């Protein structure tokens, strides 16, 4: 979806709307990450941003009685901005099923940033970037190698 | 009455039944009275079945045409019996040993129980074990260990081994013996005083608002 | 009266690492099947199971007894 | 394997039994049915021993203040230190005016939260302590938990990302509406902990600062 080859929706053909669009800019209509699902809660059905962490909780533990009430706030929130209720629910569906791996975009951006110091370093002068990494794993000679 | 055995036989399974779809080739036994040959050896070559295997074959050396013509364990069942019933078993690495004969046993359908049901079947790297923790206790380093050679000793398989290990086995047993020689009456209770008690139901209490019960109370 | 002539003082888990094996819930469960409503650990120099005894003593509604052995010169 | 040697060495001592098992009541009522007093005197000191630990509750601590408020050094140092970040980010202060409404409206919200929650005093001990190890030579370690989705930590050079760039939240690190822990679990690199300790005991008492045991299992 990124370079072209397949229609970007947000985030699927039919089950889509414009108002994602905001949410889901920087991964191209996919659902990527636990803040995703948070920032959907509130722009999509109005959630407050601790209600919205409430949901992303309630999600990973996955338990049966937790979800329907939930799914009918989801429900009711999405009617209060306009938004189709069929279309909020079999997004929520898409969003629940997604969750599962949805990764925890603060944890991996704090991280994310050190490798693209790591970068900007190696690429702008590796004549010392280069002799730094082998100063730190001097001690194994594999690494050093 | 002791009596002294060593099999080395057509090579081994390396994992699980180390007799299964396998045979015995050469018996040599050395029997033992008062920690003493009488030199009554029994001394026989059997039925492979079977090709010896590579491996058996490099331990000491033999040739599976030599074993063609000898007898099987059907022809030598009650010799052997007799020859070994009722009397003490010392092997090493008695599982290996045992697990081939018992399996030979059972093959001839002849009744004939497990060995180690008329006869005390005892391990000597168990005892070595006991001895010399976390050394090698095979037949080779405790030879070396003694100075003892094997290695150039004309005798290769059973013969050779058994004898070496009932001078082995002798002198570990022997080695020196030792010497060595290796309610009712009054009695006050302290009975816990009201402020204990005091404290102890308060802290009852808590295990039981905290908890949902309280034994001590039920 | 209710149950109790008797409860077990001097009992180690496997926190006192010198000896010991059974981890603290266990000992906890095992205690309660044999219908003790208490339970006295004394782990050796140390505390380490102490959190976790009053965790499940807590869930169990039983009560934790304090102790631990040492030694003396 | 505690004392290094194997069940059957002579030189192990034999100083246990196999009664040493977990025993009913009844087989220990038994076992001393000459000395009821024994077993009677268990039970008696049991009821004597009646110690209150509370747990999994706070205890809190603080900074030099002096006589402010911990809550309103924070309001100060943040609002200044969001100063700092943006003159960085935005050196041309026109673009300053426009862009500004947006994290204004994030410090207020957050700083709501954490005063609120009652965390002032812990989020300035920390962000000093911060400050203090990259002025001096002391490497800190990448985990910021999801603290990187604070642009209060960030303003005050707690963490290194812009969250309103990356559209990070702050409700994951620590949600309002669930009372959730300072769990923040911050981490620094440990060949420099000598040089942390010592900052750290200076700053609080070397007395009230102690390492944690993990295990060998």
């Amino acid at each position: 979806r990124k370079h072209g080859r397949e229609e970007i929706s947000y985030p699927d053909v039919q089950w889509q709307h414009e108002s994602l669009k905001p949410v889901l800019e920087p991964t191209y209509g996919i659902i990527l990450y636990q803040e995703q699902v948070m920032q959907i809660a509130q722009v999509l059905s109005g959630y407050t941003l601790g209600g919205a962490d409430m949901l992303r909780r309630a999600m990973g533990k996955k338990k049966p009685e937790e979800m329907a009430k939930q799914r009918s706030v989801f429900a009711e929130g999405a009617e209060k901005n306009g938004i189709n209720a069929e279309l909020a629910m079999k997004i929520f569906d898409l969003v629940e099923k997604f969750a599962g791996y949805g990764f925890n975009k603060s944890h991996s951006a704090a991280y994310a940033l050190v490798s693209y110091q790591t970068l900007w370093l190696k690429a702008h002068y590796p004549a010392e970037f280069m002799a730094a990494v082998m100063t730190a794993d001097m001690d194994n000679t594999e690494k050093v190698v | 009455r002791q009596i002294v055995l060593d099999t080395e036989t057509t090579g081994m399974n390396q994992i699980g039944a180390h007799y299964e779809g396998h045979k015995i080739i050469e018996i040599g036994a050395v029997e033992v009275v008062n920690r003493r040959l009488t030199g009554n050896n029994f001394h026989v070559y059997l039925k492979p079945d079977r090709l010896v295997d590579p491996e058996a074959f490099g331990v000491h050396g033999i040739a599976d045409e030599f074993l063609l013509d000898k007898p099987t364990f059907a022809e030598v069942a009650d010799e052997f019996m007799d020859y070994i019933r009722g009397a003490e078993l010392v092997i090493h690495n008695a599982a290996f040993d045992i697990g081939f004969m018992d399996y030979e046993f059972s093959l001839l359908k002849r009744d004939i129980p497990k060995t180690n049901t008329f006869c005390k079947v005892t391990d000597s790297l168990a005892v070595a074990r006991k001895m010399f923790p976390g050394k090698r206790n095979s037949l080779d380093a405790l030879c070396a260990r003694y100075e003892i050679d094997n290695s150039k000793r004309t005798l290769h398989g059973a013969l050779l081994d058994a004898q070496i290990l009932a001078e082995v086995y002798l002198a570990m047993t022997g080695g020196q013996l030792s010497l060595p020689l290796a309610q009712a009456s009054k009695l006050r209770v302290v009975f816990a005083t009201d402020e204990e008690i005091a404290a102890h139901e308060a802290r009852l209490d808590l295990v039981q608002k905290k908890g949902g019960s309280c034994l001590w109370r039920a | 009266m209710s149950e109790p002539r008797f409860v077990h003082l001097r009992v180690h888990s496997d926190y006192s690492m010198i000896d010991g094996l059974a981890k603290t819930a266990p000992l906890v469960k095992k205690a309660a099947a044999l219908g003790m409503p208490a339970l006295a650990i004394t782990d050796f120099t140390n505390l380490c199971g102490l959190v976790k005894f009053y965790g499940a003593g807590h869930g169990a509604g039983i009560k934790p007894i304090v102790g631990a052995d040492f030694n003396v010169q | 394997i505690h004392d290094g040697f194997t069940l059957d060495d002579p030189k192990r001592p034999r100083n246990y039994s196999p009664q040493q098992y977990m025993r009913s009541e009844e087989e220990m009522c038994e076992l001393f049915a000459d000395i009821p007093e024994a077993l009677a005197n268990t039970v008696e000191i049991a009821k004597r021993c009646n110690v209150t630990v509370r747990l999994g509750e706070y205890f809190l601590p603080q900074f030099p203040t002096g006589d402010m408020s911990t809550e309103d050094y924070l309001v100060k140092r943040a609002k200044e230190g969001l100063e700092e970040r943006l003159a960085f980010l935005f050196p041309d202060e026109e673009e300053r005016l426009k862009r500004r409404p947006e994290y204004d409206e994030r410090l207020e919200t957050e700083l709501q939260v954490i005063n609120q929650m009652g965390f002032p005093g812990y989020f300035l001990i920390v962000m000093e302590f911060i400050q203090w190890s990259k002025d001096n030579g002391v490497p800190v370690g990448p985990g910021r938990g999801s603290g990187a989705g604070s642009l209060v930590a960030y303003a005050l050079k707690i963490t290194d990302l812009d969250p309103l760039e990356f559209d990070l939240l702050f409700e994951r690190f620590l949600n309002p509406e669930r009372v959730s822990m300072p769990d923040f679990d911050v981490d620094f690199c440990m060949e420099k902990r000598d040089q942390v300790i010592e900052h750290v005991a200076d700053m609080y008492g070397r007395d009230a600062v102690s390492q944690i045991i993990t295990f060998g299992t």
